[PDB]
């Protein structure tokens, strides 16, 4: 007798035991019984005028979209974070249209009001999308660096979310929509966006919530707006119980406690299936492990000295770096410093497609990490490198070379003609071990997983095989992709 | 008189490839709005066939494809099948009308079936209708292909032009054509002549039926 | 099962009024725009009017501007079309169709349609048919009944209350210059059965609430 | 060098309004003066312009309503990092 979507984000072993949520959307019906007295209408309003040739103010329900979303986040009976406190800003007109420039002015208003109210956690819900905007993504990043949790809709266009903003801003939590069968929502002939800029999915079809028709009325709605509102509710409950969760910690926990592999990825275009996280959001038991996430770069492009680069959040360490090419014409990957922070750069061959760089990004408190490299050796034992300093643990191995004529504890081994790069980290109680799995007849992929209690930090293929497309981590499983091949996982934990 | 222009009809034999064009203007197709296509089988509601210039809904075979270029769009059907006989409509938003307007429609005809001569049945006026002071002769024409006939009525041996109403040929459930022709007479006209005849010409061959008063 | 069911069609005199309604089920109605499209008999589809999910976009074909009013009621999963000052050229089947509301960011296809409701605008009142037997005279014989001077369409014809289906051919009606319709239904039967099997055509003209049963006898 | 940016989706473009983003560390008084300098340069060429907003706090720069003719001029202003053409966002 409770809405399917509220049940869906509530995990099996759920135990129900200061945060401001800002909503940038249409006007809202603040009198509605779901939100009465818990949502305050700020005086912020910056919207373009309606298209008057189609606008009949007498008939229009200007409050319908925002009221429903406020109810999904914090409604008394049907909300995710019931009774949570909210502040609404109007950046969409009655016809659901706004501007990048008005949205920026709304984000600046949030920044101003953050410096005035007592310091505390704030969530900003952005249930809107336009085309990729450099300025809008930059404003979102600057707010994220001030400790704001930004949550946004992936977009409703059955398209790559990286073409939309603020969906494409990396530090914003980008939410796609799934239905009661945990499949991607279709909306008309389109539906939820997908791709490497989506962080997770959440219920976004047939979502019951406050209707501005009347103060006690309810209505079902569908879209990635509704899904983002679910994750903003989840964030608000997490931050209500742990007010000094950082955004980075919050994002890793959202990823970690989501339902895995419940989506049939055949819905997505083939070349987006590896880029799109198979995650449906759920409330983490939380209230408090080594958390890691995979970060795919953009495709490098068919220039054949072109590079792809994958980066971690500021609070995270880059523990390993791999690469992938759909036809295997790559020159490997390299961990390198850029402004005193360590990035993952993959290199293209010299004919054809392009490459992805794939970073493994982890929350490792009080860590001091570094990369150590060895030039190509030209020796039968190959190129070797290892973490010489005491208490420095090997978390990942990278390898890049120069031209494609390759064919004949705590250490990295690579081809004779390749440079080899070791990620080494010092952290209290960090311990790591290697697991391997080899298959003589590789049917496209060989995998190996870390046991429960361990976290996959590094994923790699054993060198000396011309039939390797690349390697990447999927949660705690190392995945090597072939056209005898061995997958090599590095698994770590903390005390 | 529609904003999007389609050819009135197209045709092909089973297995052929046919195309249907849709041309608009800078306020619709040329303004960046997508073209969607609908198929209407005889006596059914339209159904979605192609969305967004070129996307196929679930359940539409890959024989159907669409493209868009400039101010024009095109629907292509390969491997034409008999069940593809239908009306096709393109559609696009038009920003000066603020609505998603439709092309005039294209009637697709599937050709190639063997010729078939019409069956003709001719009924005289019933005595009940004569008692009501009217007289209708009823010429029924069925099972013919292709679907064009001309009907001529004879009073004895001379042509009758007045009082004739003939339907347009339409397809039966067996994929051949049917039509009917009605000759209205006064009872005195019916009784005064010795015969009336319905002459049906199909592909240059005439079938004739004759009735006489009793 | 996504479904749209329109209702409210009928026969009306010029200058009159009708209210169509459209009931939706099986989907999240409040996130979809809704549309009316009409089709005059033997003619093309004509867009009539559109209303967005929150009614903040409303538009009308020029030909109906100022006479038709679209509205919706999301709590009742219903769409409406109030039609005033009807003219003969408004005669048509009226379909409703949905399109997901992208708030003008994208104009999607009408991806689900209803079956349509028929609207006739005519200065003529409804008239039930006169029906006459078409008597036959050892292979097969043809007999039928003539269904004369009715309005508007349709009439249905059955034989022996549906127990005789093989050999039945009911022809499409002719539209007379008078504005009334006539059709013929014929059945092909064994001539040996004549005068042993009795044959009855059952004519149903719902617009006028007329049923006629006519037995067709040889000679 | 200063670059110009616009929405890739052509029907979502809103030409005639521009966000001028100044280099990081630019102070409010310099954004304020850069906006007034753009207005004065454009007025000398016969163009009316409107400063709609001067940003400070999130990013430094300003919002200007003006003719696209002036983009080349605006790109040469001191402190400019890049200029973005306004565009639409939509309820999802
Ligand atoms: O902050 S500013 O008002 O832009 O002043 C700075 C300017 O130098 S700079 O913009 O090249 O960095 C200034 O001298 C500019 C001088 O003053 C005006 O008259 C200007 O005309 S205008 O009507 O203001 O546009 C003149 O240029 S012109 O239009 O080609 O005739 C011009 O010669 O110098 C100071 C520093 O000494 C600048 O201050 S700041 O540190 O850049 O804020
Ligand atoms: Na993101
Ligand atoms: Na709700």
């Amino acid at each position: 007798s409770i809405p399917w979507n509220l049940e869906r984000i509530t995990p099996p072993r759920y135990r129900a035991d200061l945060v401001e949520v800002y909503l940038l959307d249409t006007s809202i019906q603040s009198d509605h019984r779901e939100i009465e007295g818990r949502v305050m209408v700020t005086d912020f309003e910056n919207v373009p005028e309606e298209d008057g040739t189609r606008f009949h103010r007498q008939a229009s329900k200007c409050d319908s979209h925002g009221t429903h979303l406020a109810g999904v986040v914090s409604g008394r009976d049907a909300g995710v974070a019931k009774g949570a406190s909210m502040r609404s800003l109007r950046v969409l007109n009655c016809q659901g249209k706004g501007t990048v420039s008005g949205t920026l002015i709304g984000l600046e208003f949030i920044r101003k009001s953050q410096l005035v109210q007592p310091v505390g956690p704030l969530v900003v819900l952005l249930p809107l999308a336009g085309g990729y905007s450099r300025v809008l993504n930059a404003a979102c990043q600057r707010l994220a660096r001030a400790g704001v949790v930004l949550v946004t809709a992936a977009g409703n266009f059955r398209d790559d979310a990286c073409l939309y903003s603020p969906a494409s801003a990396p530090e914003v939590i980008t939410v796609g929509a799934t239905n009661a069968q945990d499949q991607p929502v279709t909306l008309g002939t389109l539906g939820t966006n997908f791709g490497r800029c989506v962080d997770l999915f959440a219920p976004g079809e047939d979502i019951i919530g406050a209707s501005s028709d009347c103060s006690t009325c309810f209505v079902s709605q569908s879209g990635t707006s509704q899904a983002a509102a679910h994750v903003a509710g989840i964030a608000a409950m997490m931050l209500s119980a742990e007010p000094e969760l950082t955004l980075a910690e919050l994002r890793q926990r959202l990823i970690h406690f989501s339902a895995k592999d419940v989506i049939n990825e055949a819905w997505f275009p083939e070349d987006q299936r590896v880029l799109t996280p198979n995650l449906v959001a759920a409330l983490p038991p939380s209230t408090h492990q080594l958390f890691c996430r995979t970060v795919w770069s953009a495709h490098s492009g068919p220039t054949r000295m072109a590079t792809a680069i994958a980066r971690c959040a500021p609070d995270e360490e880059l523990l390993s770096c791999s690469s992938f090419s759909r036809s295997g014409k790559r020159r490997g990957e390299r961990m390198e410093a850029q402004g005193g922070k360590l990035v993952c750069r993959a290199h293209n061959a010299f004919g054809g497609e392009g490459v992805y760089a794939i970073a493994r990004c982890c929350l490792l408190p009080q860590a001091a990490c570094s990369v150590h490299t060895a030039p190509p050796a030209e020796a039968s034992m190959g190129t070797r490198v290892h973490c010489h300093q005491q208490g420095h643990v090997l978390t990942g191995c990278s390898s890049h070379w120069e031209v494609e004529d390759l064919g004949t504890p705590n250490q990295c081994v690579g081809h004779r003609e390749a440079s080899i790069h070791a990620s080494c980290c010092h952290a209290p109680g960090l311990e790591c071990k290697v697991k391997e799995h080899g298959i003589p007849a590789p049917q496209g992929q060989v995998t190996v997983a870390c046991e429960e209690g361990w976290t996959l930090t590094g994923c790699s293929a054993l060198p000396g095989t011309s039939h390797v497309l690349g390697a990447y981590a999927v949660d705690n499983t190392c995945v090597v992709r072939s056209r005898a091949v061995t997958a090599v996982a590095i698994c770590c934990r903390s005390r | 008189e529609s904003v999007l222009t389609q050819p009135p009809s197209v045709s092909g034999a089973p297995g052929q490839r046919v195309t249907i064009s849709c041309t608009g203007s800078s306020s619709n197709i040329g303004a960046g709005y997508d073209v969607h296509w609908y198929q209407q089988l005889p006596g059914t509601a339209p159904k979605l066939l192609i969305s967004g210039n070129s996307n196929r809904p679930s359940g539409v075979p890959d024989r159907f494809s669409g493209s868009k270029s400039g101010t024009s769009a095109s629907l292509a059907i390969t491997g034409l099948q008999a069940e593809d006989e239908a009306d096709y409509y393109c559609q696009s938003y038009d920003s000066s009308l603020s609505g998603s307007v439709f092309g005039g429609g294209t009637k697709l005809t599937v050709l190639g079936q063997p010729k078939a001569a019409p069956s003709v049945t001719l009924f005289p006026p019933s005595s009940e209708e004569l008692q009501a002071n009217k007289a209708t002769l009823v010429c029924l024409i069925s099972d013919f292909y292709p679907g064009a006939v001309t009907v001529a009525w004879k009073a004895d041996s001379s042509p009758v032009k007045a009082g004739v109403e003939t339907t347009t040929p339409s397809k039966q459930s067996n994929n051949k054509y049917a039509a009917s022709s009605y000759l209205s007479l006064t009872p005195e006209q019916w009784k005064s002549h010795r015969s009336y005849s319905c002459q049906v010409t199909h592909e240059g061959s005439t079938v004739e039926k004759t009735v006489a008063p009793t | 099962e996504v479904q749209l069911v329109e209702s409210g069609g009928g026969l009306v005199k010029p200058g009159g009024s009708l209210r169509l309604s459209c009931a939706a089920s099986g989907f999240t109605f409040s996130s979809y725009s809704m549309n009316w499209v009409r089709q005059a008999p033997g003619k093309g589809l004509e867009w009539v009017s559109s209303i967005s999910s929150s009614s903040s976009y409303i538009s009308y074909a020029d030909s109906v501007k100022g006479r038709f009013t679209i509205s919706r009621d999301n709590a009742k999963n219903s769409l409406y079309l109030q039609m005033n000052s009807l003219r003969a050229e408004d005669t048509a089947v009226y379909f409703c169709a949905r399109d997901y509301d992208f708030w003008s960011a994208y104009y999607d296809a009408f991806d689900v349609w209803g079956q349509g409701t028929m609207v006739t605008v005519s200065s003529a009142s409804t008239k039930g048919p006169s029906v006459f037997p078409l008597a036959p005279s050892g292979g097969t014989a043809a007999l039928g009944c003539l269904v004369k001077d009715y309005f508007p369409e349709p009439v249905t014809v059955s034989w022996n209350s549906g127990a005789l289906t093989s050999g039945v051919h009911t022809f499409p009606a002719v539209l007379q210059s008078s504005g009334l319709y006539s059709l013929s239904s014929v059945v092909t039967v064994p001539s040996s059965s004549l005068g042993t099997q009795t044959y009855i055509c059952n004519v149903n003209h719902k617009p006028s609430n007329t049923k006629v049963d006519k037995k067709v006898e040889p000679k | 060098t200063a670059t110009f940016h616009r929405c890739a989706k052509d029907p979502w473009r809103l030409p005639g309004t521009y966000v001028v983003v100044l280099k990081e560390e630019t102070h409010l008084s310099q954004s304020e003066r850069t906006a007034r300098r753009l207005q004065a340069q454009a007025a000398r060429r016969g163009y009316l312009t409107k400063i709609l907003h001067v940003f400070h706090g999130l990013l430094p720069g300003f919002l200007v309503k003006m003719s696209g003719d002036l983009l080349e001029l605006a790109l040469k202003l001191p402190h400019v990092d890049y200029i973005e053409e306004d565009s639409s966002v939509f309820a999802q």
